[PDB]
């Protein structure tokens, strides 16, 4: 007769009443995302998003979330990646980062596109997300630079790739975490997310305040004493170096 | 490792 949130770390949760087991299982499960009022509602199984349909949180009644549903049709799945497919729907934009972040030409020299904010947030936004095909470690260190532009380490066993020609927006939005240019005085980080269509991935997260259409930057955190880096962030790094 | 965050 009650209902249950369950909550990740990252902020993201799953609100239902649950089965005889305690089991987030039924038809009017949702997934709410961490602005706490965008949410996927539809059918869950054992907290497995079956079919998620896009809806607004707009009151909680005595603990039980009430939504309005978005028009359109769209509908989100679990669909973790694998190895070799990033996605069951590539061009199936995330709708919690959609409205916050864009890509557009990079403010930085040379750095081809990069991620910008739609609108101001305060500190510990979760903006966007790192999904990507997860391959090893060991394909990933013993193949060139040139491969390795997107690569972003999850865990120990794991490193999540966007692989060309994914790396383009027109073959590729269902997130944009990639699209996040480097700076060693970042205004974002990366976490861990779990995330209901994408599974555990890592987001980009602000460490303070933004303005709309800031660029977010997050540092890369190559090892620089094994620098393993790429030319471009070698460079940089000096730079760096020497106004400190 | 050959990539970012590790
Ligand atoms: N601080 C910086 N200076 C120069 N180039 C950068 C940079 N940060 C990121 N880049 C570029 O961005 C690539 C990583 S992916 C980041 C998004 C990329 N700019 C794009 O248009 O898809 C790097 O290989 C490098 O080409």
């Amino acid at each position: 007769h009650g209902v249950c949130w369950i909550y990740y770390p990252d902020g993201g949760s799953l609100v239902g009443e649950v089965n005889e087991d305690g089991e987030m299982t039924g038809e009017k499960i949702a997934y709410v995302y961490p602005d706490e009022r965008t949410a996927l509602y539809g059918k869950f199984i054992d907290g497995e998003m079956i079919e998620g349909k896009l809806a607004t949180l707009m009151s909680t009644e005595e603990g039980r979330p009430h939504f309005e549903l978005m028009p359109g049709n769209s509908v989100y799945h679990f669909d973790k990646s694998t190895s070799s497919c990033i996605s069951t729907n590539a061009l199936l934009p995330d709708p919690y980062e959609s409205e916050r972040v864009y890509v557009a030409e990079s403010l930085i020299s040379s750095a081809g596109e990069g991620l910008f904010s739609k609108v101001a947030v305060g500190p510990n936004t979760v903006m966007s997300f790192y999904n990507g095909v997860r391959i090893t470690h060991q394909e990933v260190d013993s193949r060139d630079w040139a491969l390795n532009g997107n690569t972003l380490s999850l865990d120990e066993e794991t490193v999540i790739d966007v692989p060309e020609p994914y790396n383009h927006v027109s073959k590729y939005c269902a997130s944009l975490g990639h699209k996040a240019n480097h700076s060693f005085t970042p205004n974002c980080i990366f976490d861990m997310f779990v995330h209901p269509r994408f599974g555990p991935i890592k987001c980009i997260r602000t460490l303070r305040a933004v303005e709309a259409d800031e660029e977010l930057t997050v540092a890369y955190g190559y090892d620089h004493s094994p620098p393993e880096a790429p030319e471009w962030y070698q460079v940089e790094l000096k730079a760096f170096q020497a106004t400190q | 490792s050959k990539s970012k965050d590790r």
